[PDB]
Parts: structure tokens; C-alpha cells; sequence
């Protein structure tokens, strides 16, 4: 129902339409979320982050890691991400 | 059959001692004292910590209080008084079964090598805890109804036989066999060099500028009553693999070195306890370590 | 294996300096010891800040101080008593199953060459950065356990062959090997001049505040301990591309050059501990660094 044998607009038979800019706009290839990149500079975080510490029960191996940067949403920007070094955002 | 425990069961503090005033004296002029004060400092480290490496740069840069002795007096003196106290087998806020079984389970428990250990501990210097480092003598002046005793260098981690800590513990132990109480007036005069930085007891915060902040008692430096309380009963050597002497707690639990030496081998303080009021004998070093447990104090509830 | 570091792991100061009191002798009325005194001049001027463009037409009386030799007296003489302490393998807040594998892997350290460094390090006048440039005559005198020790002509950077620091060192080994203290009562008689400008230590005052504050013991111009501290460890001449002995840090790192030496190349303090506890095969150097740093001491945990 959405690969289907019509031109449509979003569609893969599209015709007339490639003449046009919409297969582009409205069929994004990998459309995602806004996406904003919170990054990590020698273990100092940039945006609202907030470092945070595991639980150390059960943890088998853990990473550690200083560089780097980590992909937030912008809907999970308005909180603090809190990256943490076994397990990476969450909503705490 | 089976006497648990009262869920409410607690004993008080029957070695109760002051804040450990720090003063400053000569070891030949013992007189004139004057406050050794806790002034603050500030500090320019190289942020080392064992985690990131990337940080080893730019400066650690921060205030924390410190104590020396003036320049002019050579010996650290420490001021307190230890007040021994009885009836230590009558619970303060426990039950009057558990207790007086426990009370009749202890009574054949011997308190003389409990209030030597205690006598060594406060006459030794083990109330000093990092103020012994580097001391060329340590002289200690117990003064107990009356009656001034002058203690050299004992070696502390082995209670060794000295008759003046016997003398003392003879009235600490008629003390606390039984009711009434017992004060020690004690003075530490240890030459520790002309000018040479103290140790008084750090504090606990959490919001505050300083990164260590010393005990205090109007601007003068002090030892907390706990800390000097906890080398009071620093005597356990009674614990599986005894090699040193360790505070008397519950479970044998130094926060120090983070492993508990009595817990998880039945030899704590609770399984004792119990065992003692249903009735099986106990050890005279175990029997001991309940009795130092009841004199220290703590809710045995749960 | 995977012996795992204890993050509560510390260790104690085992070289304790005394605050560096400063005094103007003359070179040879070496006994009549006049303190130097911090003067403090005012200086007029507006202040500017980046915060406060409002506040820069009125205010900032400050008052720096400064710190000169009398007019008469041509010998700073600085004073401080170094107490070198053993079992620098005890962790103070650390425990017993990481340090008493670190005990039984830094038993082969050579602590000779160690308190030699720490000895010439102190004897030749790496504690006396800024008044010892330009110094015509530079002196030093080291008592310990009633012996004199007299210093004129040791070069500072390399740690050359001396029969008088060594003397010293050997009581300092057997110390730091073994268990006990030492004392060294360290007077340094440098020959800067007739009224020539001397240089106490920087309390670190504020971005704004005022220009510089020198380290005052009762109004006397001095030294602080930690800085002498740095200088006694400053003996690290075994890390990868080592030019000039620096201070052992557990990062190898320099604040005021603005590089670590140590860190990010598998020689920092704790990748050596944890490769002794794993038992690899440490070389004489960075065994002896290793020590060196729990000699200096510091929380290790991670």
C-alpha cells in the first residue's frame, strides 16, 4: 500500500513528478527526526548532558570513551540527555 | 523457646568522650598552651585522578583548611576526657527480657581485658590517628580520680603488659562490670617538630568552597568525640584471621579498607547474641566483643 | 587476575615539609636572625572588568605586597624541618587487596637512589626557585639525629655524586624502606645581595582582587609546605623523553608548562599499579615512580 504500481507523489512508478521537486520534499530518504548532535570533547560534554553513574550490579563490560558524539532528538533535547558510560540516553 | 530480639533494642554510648581540643606546647614547657588554629589554604595541584588522562592539564587550583603548630612550640598537646560509664547491661530504650537474658549471659565475661584495651587504646596514643606520624616521643598524662599517670611510647597494636594501664583499668573495669562511672582527664604531648602540620578531624559537606574542611571549635583545631570514641574501642582482635586490632562494631565493618572482618562468617555481633540469650555458651573473646558492642552502643533491632 | 583498583584507594603524605620560614642573616653573623617582613605598598588605579563596565570609573584601592631583604642584611636564610615517614606502602583510605599486592610487588625498589634524589633535591636548592637565581653563594645546612650537614657547590639538575648527601640519604632509606620517621631541619644561607628582593610563595588570589599576595606565617614572609613538597619529589627523571627532573605526579603533568608527560602514553601511575597487581614485569625506573608517587600519596580510584 505504499510501494504500489501508481505514480502518486511519494509513490515509485512517479511520472511527471520527477519533472518536479515533490519526490524529493515529500519522499525524504532517510527522514528522521531533527536530529541535533550533543558532542563530546574530551570528556566534556557540550550541551545538557549531565554525566551520570550506572547501576554497577551486573555491568559485564564497560567502555569507556571521551571523545566522541552522541545523536539526541530535539524532542529529548529539552531535558538533559544524561550520557552515561554503560548505557547512553535515557530520560532521567 | 527462642528469645529474638526486641524490634526496637538499643544500648547506649558507655565510653563517651569530649572534642579533642588541639593545643600547642614545648616538650619542656607544657604550660603554656596556646590554640593551634584551623586557618585555610589555598592549593595549585595537576588534577590527577585515575580515570581520564586528557585532564592531567591546567591547574587543580583549590581551598582546603589546614592546621600547623606555630613555628615557636614543637609538641602537638590533645586535650580530652573519657567518661567510662555502668549499668551497661540494662538496655536505654530496649525490652526487659532480651536484655536481662543477655545481662545474665555477660555476667561472667571478663572486663578487665576489655578496659586494659581500652586503658592501651586511650594511653597508648590510638585516639591520635595521623598525629603520630612522625613523633619523636609520645607522652601521655591520664589524670582518673585523682591520680596523674605518665605514659612513654607503648607499642599499640599489641596490648602489652604495663602496670599503671592495669591501675587504671581497675576502677574502668569495677566501673563497668557494675553502676556508677569514671572520668579520664587526657593530655597527648607528642614532639612533633617546630611548625609541623596537625591532623584535626576533617568534616563532612557538600556545598561548601573548601575541598577539606578541619573540626573546629571557635577557630581552634579539634578532634570529633566520635573519632576519638571509635579508637577507644579499636581492640577487636577476636575476628577470623585477627592480624590487627579493629574498631568494635556489629559486624566487624571498617568503612576503611571496605570489607566487613565479621560479617558473613556467623561471628558478628547479632548471631552472638542471640545465641547467647537462647542459651548456648559462648567464648570468652567472642562474650567479650558483645559486651564491647553493648559499651558501645547501637540499636540491635532490625 | 583483573585485579580491579579500589576507588577508594589513597594513599598518605610520607615527605611532610614545614612552611619555609624566611629570616636575613648576614654570611658570616650566620646567628643574628631577623625576620623578614612582608611590606605592602599601595598602588592607585581604576578597575576594569569585563563584567562591570558600570563600576570602572571609581573604586580598586589595592595594596600589593613585597617582600625585601633589610638594607643591612645580605643572607636569606630559609628554615623548614622535612619529615620523611615509612610503610609508604600503607593505603590510608585504600585496604589490603590491592596494597598489599603493591606492598609485595615494590619490594624490590631501590629506595636508596630514591632518597638520594629526595635528599639532593633538597640540599642543592630545588626549594628555593626564585631566590636562588642570581645567588653569588648558595649554602645549605642539613641537621639530622645530631649530625650537621654542609652544602655549598651541587648543581641542581643532575643528581651528582656527593658523599654528604649521601650520608643522609641512608637514614632516609632505611626509613623509607622500613617503618619509622626522619627529621631533617633544612637552613638555607644564600648570599643574594646587599637589599635584594626576595620571593615567598603566591597565595592564589582571585581574577580580580588584588596583584599578588606572598605567604605570611605571622606577619613573617614564608614558604608554603606543599610547594616544598613539590620540590623534595621533583626527582622524575624516567619518563619517556625526560629532560629535566619534574615533580612525581601520577600523570607525570606540569601545570605551568601546559603539557602532561606522563599521561597518554602507558606510563601513568595507574596503569603501573595495576600492571603490578597484575604482576607484570615492572623495570628499577617506573617501580621506583610508582613509589615515589604513593610516597607523595593521593586518591587513587576509578
Amino acid at each position: 500500500d505504499k510501494l504500489t504500481t501508481d505514480i502518486a507523489d511519494t509513490n515509485v512508478f512517479v511520472g511527471g513528478w520527477q519533472l518536479t521537486a515533490n519526490p524529493h520534499e515529500y519522499c525524504k530518504w532517510r527522514r528522521g527526526t531533527k536530529n541535533e548532535d550533543l558532542v563530546l570533547t574530551d570528556g566534556k560534554w557540550s550541551g545538557n548532558v549531565t554525566t551520570t553513574k550506572p547501576i554497577q550490579s551486573k555491568i559485564w563490560r564497560k567502555w569507556q570513551g571521551e571523545n566522541g558524539s552522541i545523536t539526541v532528538p530535539e524532542y529529548l533535547l529539552d531535558k538533559t540527555i544524561c550520557y552515561n558510560d554503560f548505557y547512553g540516553g535515557y530520560e532521567n | 523457646t527462642k528469645l529474638k530480639a526486641p524490634a526496637v533494642l538499643a544500648y547506649s554510648r558507655k565510653i563517651n568522650p569530649t572534642n579533642a581540643l588541639m593545643f600547642a606546647v614545648n616538650w619542656s614547657d607544657r604550660d603554656n598552651t596556646t590554640a593551634v588554629m584551623v586557618g585555610t589554604k589555598t592549593v595549585a595541584g595537576t588534577q590527577s585522578v585515575r580515570g581520564n588522562p586528557n585532564d592531567a592539564d591546567k591547574g587543580n587550583i583549590q581551598t582546603v583548611n589546614f592546621a600547623n603548630l606555630p613555628h615557636n612550640k614543637n609538641t602537638l598537646l590533645v586535650k580530652y576526657n573519657v567518661k567510662f560509664v555502668g549499668d551497661v547491661f540494662k538496655a536505654e530504650l530496649g525490652g526487659g527480657e532480651y536484655s536481662n537474658t543477655l545481662q545474665t549471659a555477660l555476667e561472667n565475661t571478663d572486663f578487665g581485658t576489655l578496659a586494659y584495651r581500652y586503658v592501651y587504646n586511650i594511653a597508648a596514643g590510638r585516639t591520635l590517628w595521623r598525629n603520630r606520624v612522625g613523633a619523636e616521643s609520645i607522652e601521655t598524662v591520664i589524670t582518673v580520680n585523682d591520680q596523674t599517670f605518665t605514659f612513654s611510647d607503648l607499642l599499640v597494636n599489641e596490648f602489652d603488659e604495663d602496670v599503671d594501664v592495669a591501675e587504671i583499668a581497675d576502677m574502668v573495669a569495677g566501673v563497668l562490670s557494675g553502676e556508677g562511672f569514671v572520668t579520664l582527664k587526657v593530655e597527648h604531648y607528642m614532639l612533633l617538630g617546630e611548625g609541623s602540620e596537625v591532623f584535626p578531624s576533617q568534616e563532612f559537606v557538600e556545598n561548601s568552597k573548601l575541598s577539606k574542611q578541619l573540626f573546629d571549635l571557635n577557630g581552634q583545631a579539634a578532634m570529633h568525640d566520635q573519632k576519638i570514641g571509635n579508637a577507644i574501642r579499636t581492640i577487636d582482635t577476636w575476628y577470623e584471621d585477627a592480624t590487627t586490632p579493629i574498631a568494635v562494631e556489629p559486624y566487624g565493618s571498617v568503612v576503611r579498607n571496605g570489607v566487613a572482618y565479621r560479617a558473613g562468617n556467623k561471628t558478628d555481633l547479632f548471631t552472638l547474641m542471640d545465641g547467647a540469650v537462647n542459651g548456648k555458651s559462648l567464648t570468652e573473646e567472642d562474650q567479650m566483643f558483645v559486651t564491647a558492642n553493648l559499651i558501645r552502643g547501637g540499636v540491635f533491632g532490625g
